[PDB]
């Protein structure tokens, strides 16, 4: 799909890379008081990743993240397993005493 | 189950399309306020021009008429003007005035916007040059770039909801439209176009527009989509049988939404 | 190699106290194997449309597989386990049979 | 059995080909709802013209049928009608109705989809002007791109498989395939061209479409991959002997795949 | 040379710049045991630079 749609790897991980952020316009006094311009602009939804532009033509029809990726939720790399009983996979917590306490 | 809004534009209608050439090379006598960019109405002046072509054979049905020729002679080199492009309206001016035709105007074939005007005063003009290229909006044009993803749902939809951000009043729901055959190779999507009622002219070419699909497909076999367990070439899903045994199983992917 | 093939983190995404990772990278298929890495797709700046092996040798090889060291010094610790008799013994007769053998 | 897969564009059929232009200069008269990127079937008019070059020699026809002329000296004239240029059903329309043809009809010559239409309403027409380009996608055209350093994965003997993602309902028949001579320059990659059977029109021009090939290579000794232990340095499988006894066997790799 | 090849220093400090490190690709798994991806990259050469 990359090359189907002329975008590569590079462009799609620095599109990424704009689309995940807040931003603060600083204030603006209304009524004697003061109003908080936040813009938003957080990943928080599967569909979010969707539409993260990667490219758009003088028409206004762009190409989203969505045409050359599926965005799934999936597990990270396992930097330990943890197995209880030996009848299933588990997650655990230790707690850690001070030394000396 | 379907809830997308697919980008669209306002375009002039191509089937209110005028080129206006000569019929016949000449020189321009003067050219009406007009420009490109310009509205015209069906009838409105476009450009004076003086055209040697055909005097001649005016002359030639003249002679005839002080003469008396045939019926038929008269017809005939009334005839061999038309074929010589010497428009009707202009043959007509002849037989009436009786006095050959040599200044002629130029008018607007039909309503709508000047988008090419490529003669102005003290100008020679020729055949193949355009003096107004008209395209008019009444039934104006919108078309929806659709991801061609989705082709196999929207081949058989039933109505889409047609919004223009410059316009939040023109918004209305679309029951006909046409599918055309080719999709755009560069964001790889769907052309689907629309006619709108435009007399207000409240619908401009150029304008961003968008069409809003809220549909459900035919019922299919359903999963969670966390549960498709696709490598690059193989999909399939970790089955729960009676006994609660783990049981891997390939399976055909249709298409996943929402 | 990074993204394509490895999947490296390129984001987290911002929920509540919580952050979770983000990743690019191909369907495993591409990465399966030495072979696969081969042809793993690559779509060059020029939009020219190559394979990983147009541009690299992938060579499996042999080396370190973590790096102990003990005071700067490389070293490697041979676990013993012996519980039937007394420990001292067994260290004694350890260093006999290291020595001459 | 080796196999890959490769990204493919769904392209109009070039063996389907039509570019209209007319046989001689005229004005057009009517030019019809039309415009590129409409598809058209064979018989649609694209638009009525005006063309004088025909009409004198065709009257010398009309009045040789009057004073009786020879079937040779009649013959003759058609003779010189079709050299030109003149349609064979418009010369036939003339001896059927024995009135000198003027106006004409320019029909699609066959289905497909304008790609070009460079004559509207109120203009001049040349015999260098394309009124329409018409271009057929039934037997649809299918392109591959396969890198050059893979050429060697296709073969006579390959089995091909081919997927769009827009209609996943569908299952297509490839009619037959061919490697283009020459590889594309611009990307560094193989053309292999396939023919589809596209009677339902399910595929579009512009549509992305997954060629998934299938290779099988000489014979040789086939194990499963986890089988294998390689440390770049020698390459090793573990025998399970007839005792039960677990002795390990070098080997030499030839190649790995699915 | 800069100006006969068209090249401007900027463009030869930013390509220095991305002809010297090396790059994991992860692990991939084979015959049950880890194959750690390393991807070379570094300048060891004077070759490397040309």
């Amino acid at each position: 799909r990359l090359a189907q749609y002329g975008i590569s790897l590079a462009e799609v991980k620095s599109a990424l890379d704009a689309s995940n952020q807040e931003a603060g316009g600083s204030s603006i006094e209304l009524a004697e008081a003061e109003y908080m311009v936040r813009a938003s602009g957080y990943l928080q939804t599967l569909d979010d990743f969707n539409h993260i532009v990667l490219k758009a033509s003088e028409n206004g029809v762009p190409v989203y993240l969505r045409d050359v990726a599926k965005v799934q939720i999936g597990p990270e790399m396992r930097r330990g397993i943890a197995e209880l009983n030996g009848e299933g996979e588990v997650a655990g917590g230790v707690v850690i005493l001070r030394s000396g306490k | 189950t379907f809830a997308q809004s697919f980008p669209a534009n306002v375009s002039y209608n191509e089937y209110q399309y005028a080129i206006v050439q000569a019929r016949a090379a000449g020189f321009i006598d003067k050219v009406y306020p007009l420009t490109v960019g310009d509205k015209v109405q069906k009838g409105t002046p476009l450009l004076d021009l003086t055209i040697p072509d055909w005097v001649e054979a005016q002359s030639e049905y003249l002679l005839l008429r002080e003469t008396g020729g045939t019926a038929t002679q008269t017809e005939g080199i009334l005839e061999r003007l038309r074929l010589a492009g010497m428009p009707e309206a202009d043959i007509r001016r002849l037989i009436a005035t009786q006095k050959i035709q040599t200044r002629f105007t130029l008018k607007a074939p039909i309503d709508g916007v000047i988008t090419a005007f490529d003669l102005r005063a003290g100008m020679n003009i020729a055949k193949d040059n355009v003096v107004a290229k008209i395209q008019g909006m009444d039934p104006v044009w919108v078309t929806a770039a659709i991801p061609e993803s989705i082709a196999w749902l929207v081949k058989d939809a039933s109505q889409f909801t047609l919004t223009v951000p410059a316009r939040p009043d023109k918004t209305l729901t679309i029951r006909k439209w046409t599918l055309l055959p080719g999709v755009d190779a560069a964001t790889r999507t769907l052309q689907l176009r629309l006619e709108v009622d435009n007399a207000d002219e409240a619908l401009k070419p150029g304008m961003n527009a968008w069409l809003q699909l809220n549909t459900a497909s035919e019922p299919m076999l359903l999963i969670p989509s966390q549960a498709l367990i696709d490598t690059g070439s193989e999909q399939r899903v970790i089955t729960v049988d009676a006994d609660g045994r783990f049981v891997p199983k390939r399976v055909a992917v249709f298409q996943a939404s929402q | 190699v990074t993204s394509a093939v490895g999947g490296a983190m390129v984001g987290e995404t911002v929920e509540g106290i919580a952050r979770y990772p983000i990743n690019l990278r191909y369907p495993q298929s591409w990465r399966d194997s030495p072979q696969a890495l081969r042809q793993l797709p690559i779509l060059t700046p020029m939009k020219q449309q190559i394979t990983l092996a147009d541009v690299a040798d992938i060579k499996v090889s042999t080396g370190p597989s973590m790096l102990k060291t003990e005071n700067a010094r490389p070293t490697s610790w041979i676990y013993i386990d012996a519980r039937d008799r007394d420990m001292v013994s067994v260290v004694h007769d350890l260093q006999k049979a290291i020595a001459e053998k």
